[PDB]
């Protein structure tokens, strides 16, 4: 089957920037079948650029289209506002019939922010109920990729914690995220001391935030 | 406004040449005496309607000039074109060329002198290439007379030129039909 | 009228349902255009579904769906059906129809969709959420709410009765290991206001008909 | 030799076919689109200027974004697809009008009748001069007049397919 | 290339429409008139030999009238405008035709029906040779059937129409 | 110029008209006739790579029965009469999406629509192709979609005219 | 089988070109470098891309082999139909040929050096003419390159050469219209 698979997962850069996405094929295929798609998240998949090259209707020109045999790019020349947000490359023809990209996000390049940590203790309304849900907050930060690490009584914690990402602020085009350890109370009340740890590149060194039960 | 049957407004375009300057020729019309085939954004032709010879000499060496192969690919071609529409061409001495360079220097003696005249088969020629505006150059079965001694073909820049006429492909692309017709063996 | 894909259909089914989802064109020759559904499970991409040819001849589902779905149109009626049987948790997506043309003419393209149709696969009966404080322990602070164990999507959590906005980050929800889902809704305030000012979440959660409002307080 | 050159400019619209010139192709006018009726005459018509210049303008367009551009522009490709777009005759019958005094089609200026409600456009028929100097309205008033004709009786063909 | 001349003669007429060749242009015959049925297949037409020489004939009335004689004929013109006249591929197969032995259209003689009461008359085809011996009418006669089937046709298509 | 060049093949049918390829013509197939209702068509369409192949074919076979065979092979007869046999800009316009990376004709391989019953076909369409590789079905489905509804229109149209 | 609207089933034919190797030449191309144009059953004619030349001097006379006239009358013509479509030649030192005993040997000097090479025309015009299965030869405006040096033409026997693409007369056939088209005057 059919593989596209378009580069880098992430593209980060300003406004203003020409932006340069990549979509490379399993097997070799012909241009006419080559689509790019726009896709923000409230909104339907919106066709940038057909048959390699052609720009769709309302596609203001900034976006271009252009490859052949495997390797397939789309351009924006100056990434505007809106123009953050997901591509997909396409092709129609082989099996699958159509085959997608697993697709490439554009985001804001900002200076580095580092996260500000703050961690919660379980409300005891939960204990009540059997369940505790100690929260590791990461606020306004960038860029994205960072590490929390769980730590009961000085033990690593792996399988127990969901994490969740806000999507770029609009304004400061910073990220916030959220892990959330889940334990029964009998093992939440058999460790005392709980802390998270963060490693960011926009931090001095790893930070930890704890706390005792009580 | 003009309408039709009550309902059917009658309504006009103008399509804007320019567009193809990438992909092909285009001619135009600076006044009555000059007058301009472009190509693309940076090079171009003139053609000159003139009494003032720029050529003294009666060769055209290009066998020298494309062994050289410093001219413009493409204006060399618009030539080749231009000179292989004219009909019943014969009298060889009446072109003279200056290749130096790789420039295009290119002079018709229209004075070699009513229909069999050389200066007919060029101007009939530069009628029909310069054919957006070529009505103001001059005023008898096709056959045409001018007072002007010299048509003068040189290379120009890319410039304003077409500032009585707007430029038009249909000159170049409806003489290409016309190359080696009504040319004599030699 | 304007060149559009009026969607229908969708909603929430246990696995091994089954759900008809629908689509009537507005403002363009239906029959002229080949038919397409394409659907997006949460956090994944893009994935092609199936489609059928302008005429009805012919009709192609990706291998996933293959003997499950079944798409088919009525090009008197100007519509187009996708009936999903023996649905799987896996096809937990947003769907969408779309129009191609496939002649030598044109080159491939989806030019005209429809609006996402949610639908949802789980065994999970609706339930409303628990709300937990998430309470603040110089400078700002950081209080929130603790939206756990709601099903299905979506909630709306306000803080102050709508009064309060600046610094609010309300999480994407993560769908927990029990079928149910969970978020949290942070707001940082400055520090010395945790006495004078009240701190109040209020979440909605209009499938299970759930309003909850929770005072965070400090300790 | 005969033109060949097929117009594909569907995406998007209500149904496909049709041509749209857009603001470049046109001096000092905004964006005019025509309907597939129109256009889809210019697969089969040998002598409408017009639809020589729809072929002229989409092999530009598809030329220039299909193809790489040269560091000298190279005017090969015209030479060779020229016949494939425009009918070397059709302007051949405009020179010798023009050598005749007879008024001629220059290639530049276009007429076409519009429904003041429903917006379909005819096909447009090249404005004729003749030494400099366009002709008025008035002397072609009754091809204008059949022209809207042709309208009328293409508009009652569409009502009577469209049950 | 394809041919674009179109013929001019619809003064004085009942319709505009039609042509009419002059005794000048017959040999040994008084004037024949075509109608607008008939002739305007000219315009469409890639195959008839007679259409060909209607361009033709218009032409060279045409050029005469309207330029004035040199002192020396000259054959620059035709040989410009040969193409917009004439389809040289028609010939050519008309060549091809008369090297394999197969009866062919020397352009000189043709023959057409002519409505006993109403006048109507058909687009005259040509007359077919081979090795200077011309076909018997026995030889196409099937041809002329068809050829009054569809006058049948066109007579009540236009007794449909006249309503 | 343009095509002239007529297919002859009525003898022993149950109607004139239509064309018969035999297995000599077709590569690892049996004989293909095909009805005059489509072969007919290829008077008139200006831009059909199968209408092109198929004077070209039949001239070869004319020239080869009806003129004797040279001891040296020439290439003149085929020199002189290409332009009757087929449409150079057709190919030309293969040419162009070729070298536009669009799929094009190589006039080798073509598709149509065979009735399950009645056996009635449609004119052959060419099988595109692009850097060596051809469509697939899939790629052109809506245009195999549209035949089948000419042809049922076709089939409704003589069901009517059989009365 | 594919069946549409119920009752109409999908077929295909593929032509079988070999039928008109008695009246019209046929290209077929055997691998990436060698490729063929046919006349009939006894000869035809093998273009080349090759680093390895055959000819070291500069001289074409065809004004001699024309005299002698011991050439394929057929051959002839095609190597006339190929040199004359090339677009804008004017290196004719780098066109080499060899005429004795009436064989045809000719020699295109690839390596004379983008779109102003001379081996862009003689590839365009090699890649029009060996159509069916060119595109494996080589891989810009219709402008190509080529890392070989020369394209050799040369006289060959009726062999099963046509190993990689069918014979097909299209190329021939349609290069016949661009002859004499974008030459230069010399
Ligand atoms: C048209 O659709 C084709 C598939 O459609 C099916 O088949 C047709 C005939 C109908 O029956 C239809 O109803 C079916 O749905 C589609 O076929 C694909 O063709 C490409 C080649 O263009 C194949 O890629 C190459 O595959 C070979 C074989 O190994 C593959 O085997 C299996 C399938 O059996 C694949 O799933 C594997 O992943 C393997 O890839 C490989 O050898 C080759 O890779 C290497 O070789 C080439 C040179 O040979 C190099 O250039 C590469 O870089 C590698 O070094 C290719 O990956 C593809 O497998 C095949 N799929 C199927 C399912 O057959 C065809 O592409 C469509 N045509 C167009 C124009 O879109
Ligand atoms: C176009 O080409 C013309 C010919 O070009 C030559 O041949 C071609 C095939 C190429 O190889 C090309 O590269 C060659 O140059 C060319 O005309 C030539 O112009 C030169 C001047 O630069 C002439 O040289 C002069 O020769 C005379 C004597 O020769 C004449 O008389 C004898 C006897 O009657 C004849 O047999 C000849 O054919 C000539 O008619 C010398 O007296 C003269 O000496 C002085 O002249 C120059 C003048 O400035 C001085 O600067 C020198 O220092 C000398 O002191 C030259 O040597 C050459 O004869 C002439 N050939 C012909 C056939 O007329 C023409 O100029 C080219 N045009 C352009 C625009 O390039
Ligand atoms: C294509 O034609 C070329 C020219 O052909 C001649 O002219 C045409 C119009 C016809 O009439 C044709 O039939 C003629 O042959 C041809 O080039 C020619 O090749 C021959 C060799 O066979 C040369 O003869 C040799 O000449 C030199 C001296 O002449 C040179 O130098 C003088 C002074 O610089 C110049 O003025 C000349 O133009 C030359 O540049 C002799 O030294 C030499 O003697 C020995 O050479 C051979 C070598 O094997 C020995 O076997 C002999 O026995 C001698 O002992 C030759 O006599 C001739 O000069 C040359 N002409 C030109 C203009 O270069 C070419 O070979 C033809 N190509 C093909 C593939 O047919
Ligand atoms: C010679 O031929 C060339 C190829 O046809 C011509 O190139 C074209 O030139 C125009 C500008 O003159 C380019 O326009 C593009 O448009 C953006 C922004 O335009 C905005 O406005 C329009 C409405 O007018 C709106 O629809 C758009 O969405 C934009 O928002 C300009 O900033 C850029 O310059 C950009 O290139 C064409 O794209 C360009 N085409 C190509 C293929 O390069 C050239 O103009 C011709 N020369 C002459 C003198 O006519
Ligand atoms: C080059 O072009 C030539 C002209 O088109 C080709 O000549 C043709 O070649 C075939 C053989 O390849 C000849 O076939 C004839 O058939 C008889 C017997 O065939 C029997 O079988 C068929 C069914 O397949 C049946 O229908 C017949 O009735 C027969 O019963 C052979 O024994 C003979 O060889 C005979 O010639 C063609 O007649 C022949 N045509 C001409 C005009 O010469 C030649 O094949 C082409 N070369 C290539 C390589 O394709
Ligand atoms: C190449 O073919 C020629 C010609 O073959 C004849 O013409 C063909 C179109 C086809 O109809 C063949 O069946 C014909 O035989 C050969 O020259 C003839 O060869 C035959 C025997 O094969 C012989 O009887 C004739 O006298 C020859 N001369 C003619 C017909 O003028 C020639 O031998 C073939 N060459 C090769 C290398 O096979
Ligand atoms: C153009 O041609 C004319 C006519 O052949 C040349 O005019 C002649 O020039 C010389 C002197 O100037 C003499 O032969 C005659 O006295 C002139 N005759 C006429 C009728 O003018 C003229 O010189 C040529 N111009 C160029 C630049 O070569
Ligand atoms: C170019 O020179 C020619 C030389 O003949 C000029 O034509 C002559 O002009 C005078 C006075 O204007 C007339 O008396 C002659 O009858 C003209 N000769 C003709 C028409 O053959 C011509 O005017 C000059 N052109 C320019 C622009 O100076
Ligand atoms: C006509 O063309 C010539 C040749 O290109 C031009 O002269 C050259 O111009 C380039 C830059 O455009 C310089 O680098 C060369 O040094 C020039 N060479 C010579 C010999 O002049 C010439 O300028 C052009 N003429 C016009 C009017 O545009
Ligand atoms: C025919 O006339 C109508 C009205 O005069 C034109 O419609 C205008 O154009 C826009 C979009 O192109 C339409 O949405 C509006 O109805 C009109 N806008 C105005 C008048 O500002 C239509 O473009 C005309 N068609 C042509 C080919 O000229
Ligand atoms: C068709 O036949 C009729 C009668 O045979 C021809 O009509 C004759 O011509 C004049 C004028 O041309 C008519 O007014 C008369 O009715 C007839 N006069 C006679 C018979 O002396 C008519 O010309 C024929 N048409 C053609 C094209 O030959
Ligand atoms: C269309 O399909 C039918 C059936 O598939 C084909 O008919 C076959 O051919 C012979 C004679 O050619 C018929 O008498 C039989 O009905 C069929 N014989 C079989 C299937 O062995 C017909 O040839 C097809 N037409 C084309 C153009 O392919
Ligand atoms: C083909 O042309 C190339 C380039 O003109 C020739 O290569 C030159 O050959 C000689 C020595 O071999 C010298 O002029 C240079 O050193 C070479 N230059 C390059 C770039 O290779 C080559 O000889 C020609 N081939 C033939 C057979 O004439
Ligand atoms: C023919 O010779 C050319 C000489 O340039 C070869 O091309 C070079 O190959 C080497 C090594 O393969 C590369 O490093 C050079 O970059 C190439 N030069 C180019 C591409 O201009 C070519 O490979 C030879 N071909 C064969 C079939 O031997
Ligand atoms: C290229 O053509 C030449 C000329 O026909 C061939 O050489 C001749 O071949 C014939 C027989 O085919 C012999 O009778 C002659 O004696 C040969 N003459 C010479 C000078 O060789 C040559 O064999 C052909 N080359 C190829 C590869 O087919
Ligand atoms: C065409 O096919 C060749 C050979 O398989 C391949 O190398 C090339 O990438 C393909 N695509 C082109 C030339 O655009």
């Amino acid at each position: 089957d059919i593989v596209l698979t378009q580069s880098p997962g992430t593209l980060s850069l300003s406004p203003g920037e020409r932006a340069t996405l990549s979509c490379r094929a399993s097997q070799s295929v012909i241009s006419y079948y080559v689509a790019w798609y726009q896709h923000k998240g409230g909104q339907a998949p919106r066709l940038l650029i057909y048959g390699a090259s052609s720009r769709a209707t309302g596609v203001p020109d900034r976006f271009s289209g252009s490859g052949s045999g495997t390797d397939f790019t789309l351009t924006i020349s100056s990434l505007e506002p809106e123009d953050f947000a997901l591509y997909y490359c396409q092709y129609y023809g082989s099996s699958p019939l159509w085959a997608f990209g697993q697709g490439t996000k554009v985001e804001i390049k900002r200076t580095v922010a580092a996260p500000s940590v703050f961690i919660f203790p379980p409300s005891d309304e939960q204990l009540k109920s059997g369940t505790a849900s100690v929260v590791c907050l990461l606020n306004n930060f960038y860029p994205r990729e960072a590490k929390v690490q769980w730590k009961v009584d000085n033990a690593l914690q792996s399988g127990n914690s969901q994490e969740s990402v806000t999507e770029q602020d609009s304004k400061d085009s910073t990220y916030s995220l959220s892990s959330t350890l889940t334990l029964s109370k009998a093992d939440y009340e058999k460790h005392k001391v709980y802390a998270c740890e963060v490693t960011h590149q926009g931090l001095s060194s790893p930070v930890t935030k704890s706390f005792n039960r009580g | 406004t003009s309408l039709y049957k009550g309902v059917y407004e009658l309504q006009t375009l103008e399509l804007n040449m320019e567009t193809l300057n990438m992909t092909m020729p285009l001619s135009c019309t600076k006044n009555n005496s000059h007058h301009y085939i472009m190509v693309g954004n940076e090079t171009g032709l003139e053609l000159t309607l003139t009494n003032t010879s720029i050529i003294n000499h009666k060769f055209c060496n290009l066998s020298d000039a494309h062994k050289k192969n410093l001219y413009d690919h493409a204006l060399m071609s618009i030539i080749s074109t231009f000179h292989l529409s004219i009909p019943n061409f014969n009298q060889y001495e009446a072109m003279s060329c200056d290749f130096n360079g790789g420039k295009i220097s290119v002079q018709y003696n229209l004075s070699h002198s009513h229909c069999g005249t050389v200066a007919n088969g060029v101007l009939q020629t530069f009628m029909r290439m310069a054919w957006g505006g070529s009505y103001i150059a001059l005023d008898n079965w096709d056959c045409i007379m001018t007072s002007y001694q010299y048509l003068i073909i040189q290379n120009t820049t890319w410039e304003d030129h077409c500032q009585f006429s707007r430029p038009s492909p249909i000159g170049y692309l409806c003489l290409l039909s016309q190359r080696t017709r009504d040319i004599y063996i030699s | 009228d304007e060149v559009q894909l009026v969607q229908s259909g969708g909603g929430l089914v246990r696995p091994g349902g089954s759900l008809r989802l629908s689509c009537a064109a507005a403002g363009f020759t239906f029959k002229s255009y080949s038919m397409n559904w394409v659907r997006q499970a949460p956090g994944r991409g893009l994935e092609w579904v199936s489609s059928i040819t302008s005429g009805g001849s012919k009709t192609y589902y990706a291998d996933v769906v293959k003997g499950r779905f079944t798409v088919s149109r009525d090009n008197a009626k100007q519509s187009l059906y996708l009936q999903m049987n023996s649905l799987r948790a896996e096809d937990t997506a947003i769907y969408f129809c779309a129009r191609s043309l496939h002649s030598t003419s044109q080159p491939s393209y989806m030019d005209v969709w429809g609006r996402k149709i949610t639908v949802i696969v789980s065994s999970a009966s609706t339930k409303g959420p628990s709300v937990f404080p998430l309470a603040p322990s110089g400078g700002t602070a950081a209080l929130g709410c603790l939206v756990k164990d709601y099903f299905p999507e979506p909630v709306t959590v306000s803080w102050n009765s709508g009064a309060l906005t600046s610094g609010v980050h309300t999480f994407p929800a993560v769908l927990q290991s029990s079928g149910l889902y969970s978020l949290s809704s942070v707001v940082t305030v400055p520090s010395s206001s945790l006495g004078t000012q009240t701190y109040i979440c209020n979440v909605n959660h209009k499938p299970s008909n759930t309003k909850v409002d929770k005072r965070v307080e400090p300790k | 030799g005969t033109f060949t050159w097929t117009l594909s400019d569907s995406e998007g619209k209500d149904t496909p076919g049709g041509y749209c010139l857009t603001r470049w192709m046109l001096i000092e006018a905004e964006l005019k689109c025509f309907g597939n009726t129109a256009v889809a005459k210019c697969n089969e018509k040998h002598d409408e200027e017009f639809c020589d210049m729809l072929r002229l303008f989409d092999f530009n367009k598809q030329a220039i974004q299909r193809l790489k551009a040269p560091a000298q522009t190279s005017i090969q490709l015209i030479n060779k697809a020229v016949n494939a777009l425009i009918n070397d005759q059709l302007c051949m019958k405009n020179h010798l009008r023009d050598i005749m005094g007879i008024p001629y089609c220059n290639y530049s200026k276009y007429w076409y009748l519009n429904h003041t409600t429903t917006g379909r456009t005819s096909l447009p028929k090249c404005w004729l001069v003749s030494n400099g100097s366009y002709l008025n309205e008035t002397h072609f008033s009754d091809d204008i007049e059949q022209q809207a004709d042709n309208m009328i009786t293409e508009m009652l063909q569409k009502e009577y397919m469209e049950r």
